């Protein structure tokens, strides 16, 4: 094309950036896992949380029990009960970017295969000092940042779940909120006409007596 | 079974070989200074075939789907295994007497 | 279905994401190798995407309603990050081969 | 500028030249890769003589 490049720069400046950023991300993930947190909770907190979860589950699924039991539980919960670390996550990114800019900047790295406008030029050519060069040619720092940004999906794929990248309050308040939310719920039984639904068609006794009765293990 | 791993490996190797061939051809062509832009057809066919084979092989190893119906895996569950509570096990029965009293 | 299990849908989503990411990366690599450039190459990407969806059908087969509510997530699921990975690998391999 | 290197100026004729159908260019390319591998092995042989 326009410029003639030395193959040595391709062999010795392109790959190391990718290797360094990949392994830096992996190390960041493993270190973040290593010292994630250590939290302890007292008995009252977990007991109250379980009570709140039970009340929420009652409110959500009271439509599968007889109405008398639902209202018996609703008489309860109303009178007696409800009423009685990062520095290593972000700073190493900037530090490594600065170190790479220090020890690698000063030459053309590669070129994107699609045309761009002059708006792209100030971002992709931090190190070079030319004036009329096209915006497709990129510097080393821009390539490093592009490589950093374009690895979230790869990290999510090759590594478990998603990591290695950047992006109750008051018991009485919760008790009052749940008391107010539960007061407007009414029982709606879901078994009123189950028999008629069952009687519509014959039972599905197909594909049940295939194979053979198991004899022993394996 | 395990043949899909071999298939995807062969596809990746073929793609890498095609990449090396294309790079070598470009490096040779830039020496002679010919502006004809001659891309051999066999390389294109090889890389397209390798890409298709690799994608087909890799689509078969991502896993298997599972039914979203919550009452699908309980059709074979029985009450024999539902009444066993590991936290409340007691070893005071006739099993000890029968085997080496 | 009256009752839905979150584990199955999350597993299906994980499988779809795995397939999408891998196929996008591979398509970007092969587009870079072919030496295509400009919006022309973009067309190839779309073509590749279609191919992926087709294979997913053969993976789903019939009775697909058990696994998914509709085919819309199966067709237009994850066309944002895949494009970024595609363009990244495209630039990387095009610089590695046709340049120098 | 000096004349183009003979080992490549004459190589232009024998390299990157259409010979036969689809079964020929890839065979000659792989033979060229084999001889390039042989040259690489020969070059590293004289590292310690």
């Amino acid at each position: 094309p326009e410029l003639l490049l030395d193959s040595n720069i391709r062999l010795w400046v392109v790959l190391p950036i990718v290797i360094i950023t990949f392994f830096v991300g992996m190390i960041r993930h493993y270190v973040s896992i290593l010292l994630q947190s250590d939290k302890k909770l007292t008995q009252e907190q977990v007991s109250d949380s379980q009570v709140l979860i039970r009340s929420r589950v009652l409110r959500e699924n009271g439509k599968y029990i007889p109405k008398q039991s639902f209202l018996t539980r609703k008489y309860y919960f109303n009178n007696p009960e409800d009423g009685f670390g990062n520095v290593t996550n972000v700073l190493p990114m900037i530090l490594i970017g600065g170190w790479i800019n220090m020890t690698f900047s000063g030459f053309v790295t590669t070129k994107v295969p699609f045309p761009l406008t002059l708006r792209f030029k100030p971002m992709l050519q931090q190190g070079i000092e030319l004036l009329t060069l096209d915006a497709s040619w990129v510097s080393s720092a821009s390539w490093y940042f592009l490589n950093v940004f374009g690895l979230r999906s790869i990290y999510s794929l090759i590594l478990g779940q998603d990591n290695a990248a950047d992006q109750p309050a008051d018991t009485n308040k919760a008790f009052k909120t749940e008391w107010e939310a539960l007061e407007l719920t009414d029982h709606q039984w879901a078994l009123d006409d189950v028999e008629e639904e069952l009687m519509a068609k014959d039972l599905h006794f197909e594909g049940m007596f295939k194979k053979e009765l198991q004899t022993s293990i394996f | 079974p395990s043949l899909w791993k071999g298939l995807v490996g062969i596809g990746l190797f073929a793609l890498a070989h095609a990449a090396f061939s294309a790079a070598q051809h470009r490096s040779y062509m830039r020496l002679t200074e010919k502006e004809d832009e001659s891309l051999p057809i066999d390389i294109v066919l090889q890389t397209l075939l390798a890409f298709a084979v690799t994608c087909y092989g890799i689509v078969h190893i991502a896993g298997e789907f599972k039914d979203m119906d919550a009452t699908s895996e309980l059709k074979n569950k029985t009450f024999d295994t539902l009444r066993n509570h590991p936290s409340f096990y007691v070893f005071n029965h006739r099993g000890r007497v029968l085997f080496r009293p | 279905p009256p009752f839905i299990s979150e584990a199955a849908v999350r597993g299906n989503a994980a499988v779809l994401d795995y397939c999408r990411t891998s196929v996008s990366a591979l398509s970007g690599a092969t587009a870079g190798i072919l030496g295509l450039t400009g919006l022309y190459g973009f067309i190839f990407y779309l073509l590749a995407s279609v191919l992926l969806s087709l294979l997913l059908i053969l993976k789903a087969g019939r009775r697909w309603n058990k696994y998914f509510k509709s085919r819309r997530p199966l067709f237009t699921g994850g066309l944002i990050g895949g494009l970024f990975t595609y363009v990244l690998f495209w630039t990387f391999l095009y610089g590695m081969v046709h340049v120098y | 500028d000096l004349p183009l290197t003979g080992a490549q100026a004459e190589l232009e004729g024998e390299f990157g030249k259409k010979a036969d159908g689809l079964l020929g260019m890839f065979l000659k390319r792989l033979s060229s890769q084999l001889i390039l591998l042989q040259a690489w092995t020969s070059h590293l042989w004289k590292m310690f003589y």
